[PDB]
Order: C-alpha cells, then sequence, then structure tokens
RNA sequence: UAGGCAAAGCCGCCCGGUGGAUGGCUCGGCUCGGGCGCCGAAGAAGGGCGUGGCAAGCUGCGAUAAGCCCGGGGUAGCCGCAGGCAGGCUUAGAACCCGGGAUCCCCGAAUGGGGCUUCCUGCCGGGGCCGAAUAGGCCCCGGCGCCCCGUAAGGGGCGGGAACGCGGGGAAAGGAAACAUCUUAGUACCCGCAGGAAGGGAAGCCAACAGGGACCCCCUGAGUAGGGGCGACCGAAAGGGGGAUAGCCCAAACCAAAUCCUCGCGGGACAACCGUGGGGAGAUGUGGGGCUUGGGCCCGGGCAACCGCCGGCGGGCGGUAGCCGAAGUGGGCUGGAAUGCCCCGCCGUAGAGGGUGAUAGCCCCGUAGGCGAAACCGCCCGUGGCGGAGUCCCGGGGUCCCGGAGUAC
RNA sequence: CCGUGAGGGAAAGCUGAAAAGAACCCCGGAAGGGGGGUGAAAAGAGCCUGAAACCGGGCGGCUACAGUGGGGCAGGCCCGAA
RNA sequence: UAGUAGCAGCGAAGAGGGGUGAGAAGCCCCUCCGCCGGAAAGGACCAGGGUUUCCUGGCAACUUCAAUAGGCCAGGAGUUAGCCGGUCCUAAGGCGGGGCCUAAUAGGCACCCGCCGAAAGGGAAACGGGUUAAUAUUCCCGUGCCGCGGGGGUAGGUUCUGC
RNA sequence: GGACGGGGAACGAGCCCCCGCGCCCGUACCGAGAACCGACGCAGGUGCUCCUGGGUGAGAAGCCCAAGGCGGCUCGGGUGAC
C-alpha cells in the first residue's frame, strides 16, 4: 500500500530522490486539476502531501545521524 | 517553485498560438529562476519569461518556450490537459 | 489607485480571498447552522483601511 | 481522564470534551452470564462485529451483530434496530452502548485479547 | 311606538397573524481556597500573509503548512468547531493522549542598510544560470547592529509577561460645608530596574540599673504618644503573642607571588583535580590570614581538626498519559421510550457526582480503595572523587599593631 | 464594526428518542399552496414553551335625536359544563 | 398618525413597431423625437476606492416606482515591459548612530557621521500597425534606441607627435 | 560633456559589421449628479486637474450643430378648482 517509514529509510538516496520527483510532479498535476475545479481523486492531495513531507523528514534524520 | 498550471481559456489559445506555458509560481521566484525550473524540470528552451502578480496575490508566468520546443506537446506529456 | 506598492497589493489580495460567504455545503453540514463570515463585506459599504 | 470534580458543570464538560481515547471508555457493555463464565470479565467496550442483545427501547429483545459504532456520538448500530425513511431507504437506530448486553465476542484482534486477559486477572 | 335591520365606530371573549415575554435547561460567567511560576539573539511575545479535494470565519499549523518522525499509553476506528458530497488512511497497529524530536514564510529586541506601505536594497566569500566567452549580467546561500568585558578564542546587555516587587519624578478633582497652610497622597500617572517572589536582615540596637538579643510578615500595643489654620484630619515605636529560624564575608593588622584565568598534551567517575608546556592578570598586592565569644603578634598542648571544590554511581519518592475496582438491567403496570408505581432480591471501605428514549446505589462512566512509565523533569538518601599555607579546639603572654572620610558633625 | 488617531465596540443560546428532515399526486413563474405521509407530539428546520402591546377574522352587546370614563341601584339581550 | 408626506423645483423626454419572457411603457434591435458638444454630459488621468472590470446564469434581498435590467447575487475568468512609471538625485525638511544634555526615557539637538525625503522638480533608452470577452508604447508583426561587455574590420599607434 | 595634466602597454578606437545580457514592483476598472469623502446609488466637496471641431460673434460668452455620448441629475398616468 502506502510506503512506511521503515521501507523509506533502506532506500537509497538515489530512489528517495526519484521518489520525491515523481510525487512533486504528480502534485503539479493534482493543483491544475483542483484549480479546473474536479479532481480525479478528491482524497489524493492530501497523501501525496504528507508523503513529501515523511521523505524530506527522513533526509534530514538520516543526515543528522550520519552529522 | 512551480504551484500548477493554468488551463484556461487565455491560457490554451496562447500555448497554441504562440508556444507559451503559463504557470503559477511561489510569488518571490524571479524571471531567472523560473526560466532555470522549467528549463530543469521539462528540458526545453526557454525564450523569454513573462510574470505578473495576479490581484489574488499569485505570481503567474507567461513563459515561450523556443522554437523547438512545442508548449501544447509539453502539457500533453504533463498529463495537466 | 494605478500605482501600488506591493505591500498594499497584498493586503488587498488577502481581503479578495477572504470576502464570500461559506460553501452551501457548509450550511447542510452544520444543519443551516453557519450561514454567513464575519470576513463578508460589499466594496460600497464596509470599507478597509488598507 | 474525567473529572474527579462533583460539580455537574465538570462532570459534563468532561463528557463533552473527552479526547478520542476517552470515549471509548464510554463503550463498554455487560456480557452476558454465559460469556461471563467462559471469559472471566463482567464487561467489555462494544466492537464493530461483537452480537449484542438490546435490553431497552423499542427494539428491546432484538439481537444483532454490531455494524458500525461512533465514537463522537458514543453510539452504535445494530442489526435489526432499523426502519425505513419516507424514501424506503433502510436506516439505523443509533443505540447508546449501556442499553445492550454483549452475547457474542468478536476475537479475531489479538489486541483485544490484551484487554481480556488484564480484566480476567 | 318599538322588532325584522344592517353605516362608520365602541367594548368583551375565542381563533389566527405578529412578537419573543414567561417557564424549564446550561459545555458560560463570578467569588473564594489551594498549587505553580518566568520566556527571548539557539531570534521570543505580538502581528501580517499563507495553509483543507470541495473551505469564508474560528481553531490548529508554517511552502514538510487541521500537519512529518521516534517512544510510551490506547485498540478499531479515523479525516478539529462542523450532523454534507467525495476520496482515502488504518490490524505492517491509525485516530487519540503523554514525553522527545523535525519543519518553522514576511514583519517583529530585529541586529548589513533602508522602509510613504510587513516590502526594497549593498558589499564580501562560495555556488548556479544566460552567454562564443574566464567578459558582462542575473539568481541562490552565508557573514556584516550598537555598547561593552576578554590577551585572544570567545562572551554579555537589548524585547516580552495578568498582577505582585525595588529606585526616582509627581498632580488635581474632592474634603475642610468658602479657602490659601493642610488634606486627598508620596496616591493617580510617568521614567528606570528585578525575581519567582522582591525588598529586609546579623546591633555605633532597645532599654533602665531589671533585662532583652538579625530580619520580614500576621495579631496586639493603638487611633495611645505625637503632628495639625491644635481645625478637618493625620499617626508611630518599644514591649507582648505567633509564622519561621542561620549565620557569615571583603578590606586592614602579619606573611610577600606561596595566587587566579585560559589553551595544548598525558592522567583523572564525560567533573573537580593532578603533571607539564605556552599565553593573560598580578608588588598600584594575586593569594594566605581575619570577622564581638574582636583580630593580628609570641609560647605550649590536642585531632572529635577546620574550611572548600565536583555531582559520577546505587536506591527511594513525586510530576507529566493511564490500568483495576462491588451489587438486578428481576416479575407485573403506565408509557413512544422507564431510571417512575407494586412485588421480590443484592452491594456497600463504594448512597461524591454525571450519562443513558421520564426520576437509576446494583445499565455505563465513575466513587471508596489499589496499581502504573520507554522518555523527560523535580526532590530526598547512601556512597564516591578531590583541594588548602593547621586556617580547627584548649591554655598562657600581650599591652605593641589593625579596626572602613567629604564620612560623623 | 466605529474614529485620521490616541482609543472605542455590539447583537446573537434550545428540532426530535431517532432525521424517522416531510415520499408520492394536483396547482403555481417562483417563494409556495392543497391532498397525502413521519412522530407520543409538527416540535417543520424561519424548529421547546409561545405572554402582552399590536393587526385580521368570528361571536355577544351597542350603533346614525343625543356629550363619552368610574361607582351604586333597576332593567334588556347574551353566557352561565367544571 | 396613514395607505398620509415625499418620490416636483437645480433649463434633456419621450414615442411606434418587432424580439425575449410566466409576466414588458421601462430589458434587446430598428425608426422617429430630443439634450451635451471649451461639457453637471465628449477625450485623458492623479490620489482615493479595491475587483466595482469581463463572461455565463439569476432575481429572496438591494435600486425612492418596475424589471426578464444592474456598480446587486452565484459560478468562472482577467492586469505580461531593458526603452511607460517607481527604482536614481537632491529641495524644504526628517530619521538613526556617536556625543552633549537629562533623576530618567520611548524627552532635546547647536556638533560629527550616515541615510531618508518628489509616480507634477532634475533624470539613459520605442515607435507605428494588428490582436482579446476582458491587457497593450507590456502580447504579435515591422522598424529602432540605451547601457554594459565581447569578437572582426578600419582609421590610428608601435623614441616622438593626427590632418 | 569638455579641456588641461600625470602614469602605463603595444596595440587599437566615438567609425562599419557581428555576438551577448538587461533583475525587482505597478499595469484590470471608476476616476465621479451611482465606483473617492460626506451614515446614502447624497443638487455638497474633491478634479474641470489637463484637452477639445463648425456657424454667428470681440470672445475658451451665449445660441445652434458635429466627432463622440446621453434620454439613469433612476416614479408613471389623468385633471386642468383653489
Ligand atoms: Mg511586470
Ligand atoms: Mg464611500
Ligand atoms: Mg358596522
Ligand atoms: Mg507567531
Ligand atoms: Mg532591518
Ligand atoms: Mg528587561
Ligand atoms: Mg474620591
Ligand atoms: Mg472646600
Ligand atoms: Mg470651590
Ligand atoms: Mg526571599
Ligand atoms: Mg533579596
Ligand atoms: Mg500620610
Ligand atoms: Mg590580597
Ligand atoms: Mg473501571
Ligand atoms: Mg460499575
Ligand atoms: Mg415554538
Ligand atoms: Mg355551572
Ligand atoms: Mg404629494
Ligand atoms: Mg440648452
Ligand atoms: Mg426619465
Ligand atoms: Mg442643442
Ligand atoms: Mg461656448
Ligand atoms: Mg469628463
Ligand atoms: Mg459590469
Ligand atoms: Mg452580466
Ligand atoms: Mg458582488
Ligand atoms: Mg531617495
Ligand atoms: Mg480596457
Ligand atoms: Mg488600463
Ligand atoms: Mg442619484
Ligand atoms: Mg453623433
Ligand atoms: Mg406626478
Amino acid at each position: 500500500r502506502k510506503l512506511k517509514p521503515k521501507a523509506l529509510r533502506e532506500m537509497s538516496p538515489e530512489e528517495r530522490r526519484e521518489l520525491l520527483n515523481q510525487l512533486r510532479a504528480e502534485l503539479v498535476k493534482l493543483q491544475t486539476q483542483r484549480s479546473r475545479g474536479f479532481v480525479e481523486k478528491p482524497g489524493r492531495i492530501r497523501q501525496v502531501r504528507r508523503m513529501i513531507a515523511r521523505i524530506l523528514t527522513i533526509e534530514r534524520e538520516l543526515a543528522k545521524a550520519g552529522a | 517553485m512551480i504551484k500548477r498550471f493554468v488551463i484556461t481559456e487565455k491560457a490554451l489559445r496562447l500555448a497554441e498560438r504562440e508556444n507559451k506555458i503559463t504557470i503559477i509560481v511561489e510569488r518571490t521566484a524571479t524571471k531567472k529562476q523560473i526560466a532555470d525550473e522549467v528549463q530543469r524540470l521539462y528540458n526545453v528552451k526557454v525564450e523569454k519569461v513573462n510574470t505578473l502578480i495576479t490581484p489574488r496575490g499569485e505570481k503567474k508566468a507567461y513563459v515561450k518556450l523556443a522554437e523547438g520546443y512545442s508548449a501544447m506537446d509539453l502539457l500533453t506529456k504533463l498529463g495537466v490537459l | 489607485a494605478r500605482n501600488k506598492p506591493l505591500g498594499k497589493k497584498l493586503r488587498l489580495a488577502a481581503a479578495l480571498n477572504s470576502n464570500r460567504n461559506p460553501p452551501l455545503w457548509v450550511i447542510a453540514k452544520t444543519k443551516r447552522r453557519v450561514t454567513r463570515s464575519p470576513a463578508r463585506r460589499h466594496w460600497r459599504r464596509q470599507k478597509l483601511k488598507a | 481522564p474525567f473529572t474527579a470534580s462533583a460539580q455537574p458543570r465538570k462532570q459534563r464538560l468532561s463528557l463533552y470534551a473527552a479526547p478520542l481515547h476517552l470515549r471509548r471508555k464510554l463503550l463498554n457493555a455487560k456480557l452476558s452470564p454465559e460469556l461471563q463464565k467462559k471469559l472471566g470479565v463482567k464487561r467489555l467496550p462494544v466492537r464493530r462485529g461483537d452480537t449484542v442483545l438490546i435490553m431497552r427501547g423499542d427494539f428491546k429483545g432484538v439481537t444483532g451483530k454490531v455494524v458500525k459504532v461512533d465514537l463522537k456520538r458514543v453510539r452504535i448500530f445494530v442489526e435489526g434496530a432499523t426502519r425505513t425513511n419516507s424514501r424506503g431507504q433502510t436506516v439505523y437506530y443509533p443505540i447508546h452502548p449501556s442499553k445492550v448486553m454483549i452475547v457474542d465476542v468478536d476475537l479475531s484482534d489479538k489486541a483485544r485479547q490484551k484487554l481480556i486477559e488484564r480484566r480476567k486477572r
């Protein structure tokens, strides 16, 4: 289902960056639909945003851990 | 920095007739940053950028692509149309 | 005015964004308890001190 | 954690302002005598999938499965305690958990078994 | 002649419309008691703007934006006020609560410089982009406030907080049946400065020949003495009873660098400190000594010496979520529905109180009572590490030296 | 929300046990009305109770040759179940 | 009071036919009639206002009457710059740091230093045509200009100076 | 902008061709007998602030008419006493 923080930690940095890029692109497409008044899956924008926040949180933790 | 695309009647007309994409960006983005972001994200060439701040406080950029890249094709590829 | 400073323009933008009544589904959700907004105003009557 | 005050205003404010983890305690219902000897506990919070017997109200004596629990309202919906609206749809009467007796327990959840061992002791 | 018999209009009752009184209700207020008590350059409080799929306000949050991570509690539901339409999240353990983290736009002490618009802009260093270019330009990130301490590295102050506290400046109205001395009042208010309390505090005291024994606060002395157009009015103190209890240091006499700070290296419970080397302070005196039971100075005797620095380890208790906790949902009646009525039972260390389709000890929450913490915080106890110039106790000798200045007056 | 500003500052609570929130038929341009439903009760979302002033309708008494309100006595018409 | 006053006065006003619509003196179209025309009226535009702009739909409320209209209501959209302004400069003046004064400050300012101070002063450089429902010296076409930097050529220079 | 001087290099322009770069903010609309202020869609005030064709005429006067706009200084009809 949705990607848990445990699975995100085991990823290499390259896969996390690529996942982050896909989500930001998907968010851009979804916010365009929201401005047009019709969203295909009305509950999806919220999950994409929190997923982006999850990745950025683990990114900061991993950097601090080595710091 | 890009928040969304503008797909209104005016924006679509400018895409077909003038090879321009219309985007909403963060209000503090400059024309230099807007051009860099579009080139990096979408692998196109930007000819010039015109910007304005809407009465609702959002920054809108009319981004003209160079003469080898199609604004209509890019919107279709992104799936925002 | 024609020549605006941006700081004033952004306060005008905020007032424009907030000037609207609650959506119709809010009226339904609250059983008609919430029908008005304090930010609702008319440009001719309630003046911003922008 | 529910006030200790004897003042009705503070007792009621505790009840209406209780957070979700406290509202669970208001879902407790008495177990049937048969379940009491099998499990060794007297009360359990009602859960979707349990089978309850309604002891009060218009649907008194009706036994059915719990289909939905509303923590915010502290009400449960029970199969059989229904009626139809003017458009013909089937709607459920919201029943307070203190008015039902649990006659069958849904024990497929490992986390629920921990609660039982705590109360059996 | 009066009735059938009636205009517009009047009075009364009923019904309706309008209105929102009354009554009942209460997640709000108010008063009193107890606790607890500072936040900020590690960028606060406050403000602006933004943030939800449909979201205007409030609430929360900050471009990671009604939220992200870890742990504990809590198990099956959840997506705030807020009862809608969708779509999701969650048994790979969510929501929720508690602890710890992450993110934290612009303005703000605001601190590079400006600021007639919460926005604009400079230099230097690094980076990116446009570009043929190493030019030029544009963009991003960091540093750049004032006054100070310090050899330097480095460090400090600034702003906020409902009231309370300390220093200063400082009225009038009114009262006196006018009014000026006076009072109101060292009040209102203003300026400055602190703490979780502040201020005060260890006899150049009070007393009266008898004795008390730092201070603050409470009760009293007492509206007494006393001040005062001796008018209005103002107004102690000692003493007594209580709360609580605690005593010390700097300078100087004498000795004269035995001293402190900082950094590197080795050791040392992550400390103090020890060893060594460099730097700073220091004879315009660091340090030792000394504090009314005066001291310095000289002689002798004695350890129960005396004085100080660190807060590691073990143990206990408490706070910040929670868990357990007795006994009817028995027969009949009324009723839409019983917690009511009649009859029959039961618990009680629990009949405080609340909820539940009307009024419930036994339906549920709770109550009497008992238990509990991965993490963070607080208090207590035991134990441990270390430093000083004998500085501690007792006796004798002294009659030499010291004992606070624009002060006392 | 008011004042340039220092400052100043309201009104406003209650469906029901449960939305069972009023299907369906007729009329209306529509707000809506009639019929018919839900409920113990319309309590109908303009939502508990629903007073008076006030306005409409009904009923009783008077009403165009007789100057007004209050009290007593006598009478007419009307009510007089508890 | 009362279905009463007012909805007159300040030198313009309507009418016919058609359409839309449940409904039209009043909305839309044509015709006739009138008023302004160095302007209570046409062209431009500052401050102030802040979305009132444009499109679609609507009529419970709002407009001294009506309404199918609307600056109203609901939903959607719209403001594009090296050369137009700000930005730069200083004016009358102002603020901050230092200093001096002050019981003190958030109070004063002759002095030193810096900065601010004009969308009518000074001051780099863009014009015409076309386009949109709504922007137009901003978009598009054509033809240019300014500043800064670079490449090539040329004049010139290479002790010394251009004719 | 010019001149008058001082210093430096061996190259090199104010001329011709050619290349590159030009950030940030404003920009809708009213601008008033209904978009500003005056509690108002107010005969006031702000701003007639700047600009305006023809005939007559001394005239930027008045009167009449263009370009352009208006009939929205947002009640209509009948009567023809005081
Ligand atoms: Mg622009
Ligand atoms: Mg106005
Ligand atoms: Mg009559
Ligand atoms: Mg804040
Ligand atoms: Mg600043
Ligand atoms: Mg302070
Ligand atoms: Mg007084
Ligand atoms: Mg007097
Ligand atoms: Mg007097
Ligand atoms: Mg104290
Ligand atoms: Mg003290
Ligand atoms: Mg006094
Ligand atoms: Mg010394
Ligand atoms: Mg319990
Ligand atoms: Mg119990
Ligand atoms: Mg009522
Ligand atoms: Mg009788
Ligand atoms: Mg009249
Ligand atoms: Mg005329
Ligand atoms: Mg007219
Ligand atoms: Mg004319
Ligand atoms: Mg004229
Ligand atoms: Mg004009
Ligand atoms: Mg319009
Ligand atoms: Mg329209
Ligand atoms: Mg509107
Ligand atoms: Mg300036
Ligand atoms: Mg236009
Ligand atoms: Mg314009
Ligand atoms: Mg008018
Ligand atoms: Mg014309
Ligand atoms: Mg008339």
